[PDB]
RNA sequence: CCCUAUAACUUAAUCUCACAUAGC
RNA sequence: GCUAUGUGAGAUUAAGUUAU
């Protein structure tokens, strides 16, 4: 009786072979879901470091001391988000579209705008380019390349 | 002449009888009328009275009227005892009572002294049913009060707000007067008050001086317990408050046109005792409680009568004070500047709950909304001053501004010049090519973003949208909704983009693999309590299209994103899963659908014609309180799993996010004034309830504008009846109504919507006589609240119903017969499909033998043409196939003399064989 | 007729874009202008008339050779 | 197909076809399904394979060549389209005389045009007006690369290689 | 370097389920 | 109970097209 010892043998081999495949199978998914997983966790770390050096540098580029003023004189510290720029940034920059415009709203060195006087400091146009403040005239507005972008400290 | 001087009284005044003889005369004027057997806001013919003009001593006719009224004996005793008891009032028109005698007989007559031609009703008629060739009544008004002399009429559009926009000004002369006559309002309320006489006022029986007469329906009672009903004066008055800009006086010092501004605080946001005073001084009398802040309203009929009253209020407030409302927040022991609140313009004020002062440290979503904040943003950029719109400007987070372009489209020449060797693009072919890529240049994307100053704040008929709500509501009863969980949301494309500033680290899969379940779920749950503006980056659309004009799409963060897929999602999909409804969103075109849409939006109309109409800037001129009310109606499945201030403040995160958000456009922050953004999750069903409010108010007015004598049908006298006493006097749902309304509306004014375009099938009878809305109802509804001019060269109408729709979603429609019975089919423009052959968007779909699952995707959405009389639609489908098959050609001879093994190329002869797209659109799938 | 001038137009065009036209915005809007007229265009008579303005915009750049063509 | 030694297998198993070969040809049968399957299953991955290597290529090549491509389509449907208006202007770039600015389709409008020699000059200018782009240009000036102004009567057969050879009109419009 | 949302359809490639066939 | 071959259905991913 060797006929059945190897029907049970090949019996034997099929389950084991079965379980072979399904078992080699599952440490194929277990081995890439633990790749997505491990990578997940690392792209979450950087986008945690990303969003915070971000917020970290957001912080510092702000001016604070004529920030605390207004809060401080806020009612209760909570103020509108609307003046926050109106009211504490040392740059402005103006996008004129043009010259009527520009006669009107930043004629000469110094203008005043949001109850503030404005020292200009450069004038690039559209294709970034310096323009001076001589060059820009009624005569010569054909040739300069509207809008005009005007950036201005606070005086 | 014995009878004008009569007339002319004690005062001395020179007269011109209108009218012949001591006869009266008729005039045509609009009365808001309610009786037993009567009711509506209609024209009516005026026989009661006489009136006598009124001449300066240099003789020109001025605006002064001597108008006497005959009427019956017991209506002389009555009214001259009512008067004797206002007599006091500033408010009240001087009345001189006297009997004389006309045909032997004395006759009692109550001549009302110095009134003006029109009354309030005239104007608000005249300006809420606009026509054009038909505006003679507000062309004298406008004339009469100099807002602006009669050439002015001369030029063409000149009452479009967006061909003409100084039509506003022209309007805006008109709000001091308006003013006037609600303060006489407030004056003649309090008298009667004081006098114990109860009554209804209306539009009627106050003249454009703001005096007020007609003392016919009152009756007395104990002194200082008199109670006036206001509620249809008001209510019908309340959209020409905000066309006319009424209150812009209020902006002023002690509220003189010609002092100076009030300076407010800049720090000062609240505004809560400013809107109580504008309240108390302009509408004293009307009895629903108003809540300045909608955070304390009772349900969304509360908050969307609130919030009425915020738009109106709001125009008098400064633009600086609205928007997020920071604080110092201490993280680490550093201060940061996050937004703890919000000042809206329709909701007030809105303060976050769960704050915290000081924190250790930031978690994952605490770092996500400080990230998605535009605090930080706009409080380290600099400031911003542009001057190329007019909408209001934040910050510039850059110190270059950016300046993009729209490139041209790519040409595929192997196409066109294999279309011209078939005979296509001959001279004098109905089939031109008109859909092209347009080049933009740098100055685009911010001229796009100057089209939302055709959105303007717009005060509703407060009663007929409270109504009009719960009829729109019944429209979206089938469908289910509620909160999922984040493990039950289906996302579309996961390599999208985060938006602005999550799109600089990567796409949506990063936030939807870097957050777990509980992070979403917590998120979710901080958006109940809380609200979270985001700011939208606007970005130019490379897309073919037949108009020159630029095309910007918003796209909205991955915050707001997240967490409108938790609240919105179950009833969208189950919107997109219904099929035979009026909102067709989710319904395919192919397998025969275009059939049971045409035939379910037919249904049972007894004398059925086709219309469909047009908004003409959709997106742009979309009134906030319309979006709100689309938001509240699909916020309306959430009774069982949220609380009242949980929807609140959704609501308002859905505000701060969609409506009313920090706009990036080339790295600058603008203020959005409100309309609705593409990128929103889910503006096309908000869309489609905005379609079918907008046509339940059309023929709640064309119901209501009618003569209910005239109306010959019992049933629709008793319903317009029914409809004037639910709008104006019933304040509390009458679900029995809304349901009999709902079932004439479905029974005569059948509707299919799809975001913004509809189709309405209705019974043109019904509409010949006025009982249910037409083109003129839609023009005039948009008009009044939609602030856009809706020409008729848009709208179309169809009296033949063997021939389709005339458009529907840019389709055309054809009668085929298909096996042994005849179908609708769909077809679209042959320029429109020949356009996207010859044109692409990129090289690579320049050549075919990579692209020629393209061009089977352009014979599929091009196969009904074949069933076209016109040869030359036929042949742009043959066309298609035969380079189908050439590209097989090609791709065989390439693939062969490159590799030296042929390619099989399974199953590509059906490409080019008509039966692949045959069963496209046979029912079976 | 008039469709070869429209898809001639839109070569040139996207040749200009190839050739660094919008690096100068003046230039680059006047390209726009002259492309966009020509495809609305409803008469050939005055499509030519801008096809002279936008090729002349590349004639006087010497970035391509038409010596070789 | 006929490409198997498991087909010639079945085919013999087949055709000695009562019952005990019937087993033989059964397990063949199911040898040989599996052969053609493992065939078929070779023949799809192999058009796949090369299908996805021919559109990369295809497409890098596209991507690659885009620009000269472009320029060499450009001048074939200009020729094609036979305008004597833009081959005026194209036979002028061709031996020499190109523009400065923007030809103005407006008239009384300034056109800035470069002359570098003689035969150029004469069998565009006769005269004080001028043929260009099929239309009639009034001379305002010319001026030199060296820049000075030099009028019409100045330039001549003879001392043309006198002057400095560009030659920069000023044009106005008919 | 930027490129939205939703819906429908087409093609491709996988993975499960059901059915028919043949061997242990 | 297992193995292999085909035929359909559903799900996931990729590419594309149209509509709003
Ligand atoms: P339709 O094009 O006529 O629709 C009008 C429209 C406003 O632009 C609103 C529909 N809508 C909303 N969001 C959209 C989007 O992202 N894309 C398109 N084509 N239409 C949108
Ligand atoms: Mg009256
Ligand atoms: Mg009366
Ligand atoms: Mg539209
Ligand atoms: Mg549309
Ligand atoms: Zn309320
Ligand atoms: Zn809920």
């Amino acid at each position: 009786k060797l006929k059945k010892s190897l029907n049970v043998a090949k019996s034997e081999f099929d389950r084991d072979a079965a379980m072979q495949r399904k078992l080699e199978k599952m440490a194929d998914q277990a081995m890439t879901q633990m790749y997505k997983q491990a990578r997940s966790e690392d792209k979450r770390a950087k986008v945690t470091s990303a969003m915070q050096t971000m917020l970290f540098t957001m912080l510092r580029k702000l001016d604070n001391d004529a920030l605390n003023n207004i809060i401080n004189n806020a009612r209760d510290g909570c103020v509108p988000l609307n003046i926050i720029p109106l009211t504490t940034a040392a740059k402005l920059m103006v996008v004129i579209p043009d010259y009527n415009t520009y006669k009107n709203t930043c004629d000469g060195t110094t203008f005043t705008y949001a109850s503030a006087l404005w020292e200009i400091q450069q004038v690039v146009d559209a294709d970034s380019k310096i323009v001076q403040l001589s060059e820009i005239s009624m005569d010569n507005s054909p040739n300069l390349a509207w809008p005009l972008i005007v950036t201005a400290l606070r005086a | 002449q014995s009878f004008l001087n009569r007339v002319c009284g004690v005062s001395a005044a020179r007269l011109t009888p209108c009218g012949t003889g001591t006869s009266t005369d008729v005039v045509y004027r609009a009365f808001d009328i309610y009786n037993d057997k009567v009711a509506g806001f209609a024209k009516f013919l005026k026989t009661n009275c006489c009136r006598f003009q009124e001449k300066d001593e240099d003789d020109n006719l001025i605006d002064s009227y001597f108008v006497v009224k005959r009427h019956t004996f017991s209506n002389y005793q009555h009214e001259e005892t009512i008067y004797n008891l206002l007599k006091d009032c500033p408010a009240v028109a001087k009345h001189d009572f006297f009997k004389f005698r006309i045909d032997g007989d004395m006759v009692p007559h109550i001549s009302r002294q110095r009134l003006t031609k029109y009354t309030m009703a005239d104007l608000v008629y005249a300006l809420r049913h606009f026509d054009e060739g038909n505006c003679d009544t507000l062309k004298e008004i406008l004339v009469t009060y100099n807002c602006c002399d009669d050439d002015y009429f001369n030029k063409k559009d000149w009452y479009d707000f967006v061909e003409n926009p100084d039509i506003l000004r022209v309007y805006a002369n008109l709000g001091e007067r308006v003013r006037q006559a609600l303060l006489k309002t407030v004056q003649f309320c309090d008298a009667m008050r004081n006098a114990g006489i109860v009554g209804v006022l209306t539009l009627d029986n106050q003249d454009l001086n703001g005096n007020w007469y007609d003392f016919g329906d009152f009756i007395q009672t104990t002194p200082g317990s008199g109670v006036p009903v206001v509620d249809s004066y008001y209510s019908l008055l309340m959209p020409i408050l905000t066309l006319t800009r009424a209150l812009t006086a209020e902006s002023h010092v002690d509220t003189d046109l010609t002092k100076p501004y009030i300076k407010w605080d800049l720090l000062k946001y609240d505004f809560t005792e400013e809107r109580l005073k504008l309240f108390d001084r302009y509408f004293k009398y009307w009895d629903q409680t108003y809540h300045p802040n909608c955070v304390n309203c009772l349900d969304d009929r509360c908050i969307l009568h609130c919030a009425n009253f915020n738009v109106l209020f709001s125009t008098v407030f400064p633009p600086t004070s609205f928007g997020p409302l920071v604080r110092k927040i201490f993280v680490d022991g550093v201060p940061f500047v996050v937004s703890t609140g919000y000042h809206f313009r329709e909701l007030g004020v809105v303060h976050n709950q769960d704050v915290n002062l000081h924190s250790s440290r930031l978690s994952f979503k605490e770092l996500l909304v400080y990230a998605a904040d535009p605090a930080m943003h706009a409080a380290s950029g600099n400031l911003l001053l542009d001057k190329r719109t007019t909408c209001f400007s934040v910050a510039a987070l850059t110190n270059n501004v950016a300046f993009q372009t729209v490139k041209p489209g790519n040409f595929n020449k192997d196409f066109y010049d294999f279309a011209v060797s078939k005979g296509f693009f001959k001279e004098g072919s109905s089939v031109e090519l008109k859909h092209f890529f347009f080049a933009q240049d740098g100055n685009a994307a911010i001229s796009d973003y100057d089209y939302y100053r055709y959105n303007l704040p717009t005060m509703c008929d407060i009663r007929q949208l409270l109504f009009v709500v719960e009829v729109v509501d019944k429209y979206f009863d089938c469908y289910d909704g509620g909160c999922i969980n984040a493990n039950q949301v289906i996302v579309n494309n996961l390599d999208k983009s985060a938006g602005f500033p999550f799109n600089k680290w990567g796409k949506a899969r990063l936030y939807y693999d870097s957050m777990s379940y509980e992070d979403q779920d917590a998120l979710f749950a901080y958006t109940k309590r809380n609200v979270i503006p985001t700011i939208t980056q606007m970005n130019l659309k490379y897309a073919i299209s037949a108009k020159n004009r630029a095309r910007t799409v918003a796209g909205v963060s991955i915050c707001s994103t997240m967490t409108n897929r938790q609240f919105h999602q179950k009833l969208l999909k189950s919107i997109a899963a219904t099929r035979g409804a009026t909102v067709v969103i989710g319904t395919s075109k192919f397998y025969g659908g275009w059939h049971n849409m045409l035939k379910t939006v037919y249904s049972d109309v007894e004398n059925p014609h086709l219309m469909g109409w047009d908004y003409p800037k959709c997106d742009r001129a979309m009134p906030n309180m319309l979006r709100i009310m689309a938001s509240l109606v699909l916020a309306r499945k959430h009774t069982t799993c949220c609380s009242l201030s949980h929807r609140f403040y959704r609501l308002a995160n859905e505000c701060a996010q969609v409506l009313s958000e920090m706009v990036m456009c080339g790295g600058s922050l603008y203020v959005k004034p409100g309309g609705t953004s593409s990128g929103d999750a889910t503006t096309a069903y908000a869309n489609s309830v905005f379609n079918i409010c907008q046509a339940v108010t059309a023929n709640v007015n064309a119901l209501l504008s009618t003569d209910g004598n005239k109306i010959a049908d019992k049933y629709v006298r008793n319903l317009q009846h029914r409809l004037y006493e639910c709008l104006y006097r019933n304040r509390d749902v009458d679900t029995d109504f809304v349901n009999e309304f709902y079932a004439y509306l479905r029974k005569h004014f059948s509707m299919m919507i799809l975001s913004d375009d509809a189709v309405v099938c209705f019974n043109s009878t019904y509409a010949s006589q006025g009982l249910v809305a037409s083109i003129k109802n839609f023009k005039s509804v948009l008009y009044y609240q939609n602030n856009v001019f809706m020409s008729e060269a848009k709208c179309w109408t169809e009296t033949d119903l063997t021939k389709g729709p005339h458009e529907f979603c840019s389709q055309h429609t054809m009668l085929v017969k298909q096996g042994d019975d005849y179908v609708y089919l769909p077809y679209p423009d042959p320029s429109r499909i020949l356009g996207a052959g010859c044109f692409v968007d990129d090289i690579v779909k320049t050549d075919g033998t990579l692209m020629i699952e393209r061009f089977v995707s352009l014979a599929i959405d091009a196969y009904p043409l074949t069933k076209h009389p016109n040869q030359e639609y036929a042949d742009v489908f043959h066309l298609y196939l035969q380079y189908i098959r050439k590209l097989h050609d090609e791709l065989t001879g390439h693939m062969l003399d490159m590799y030296s093994v042929m390619l099989t190329n399974d199953n590509t002869s059906r490409y080019w064989e008509p039966e692949f797209y045959e069963a496209m659109y046979t029912p079976h799938t | 007729k008039m469709s070869d001038v429209k898809c001639t137009s839109v070569v040139l065009l996207s040749v200009l874009q190839q050739l660094r036209v919008e690096s100068s915005s003046k230039l680059w809007a006047q390209c726009v202008q002259l492309h966009n007229d020509i495809l609305l265009a409803k008469d050939t008579t005055e499509a030519f008339e801008k096809m002279v303005s936008l090729l002349s915009v590349l004639l006087s750049m010497q970035g391509a050779v038409d010596i070789n063509k």
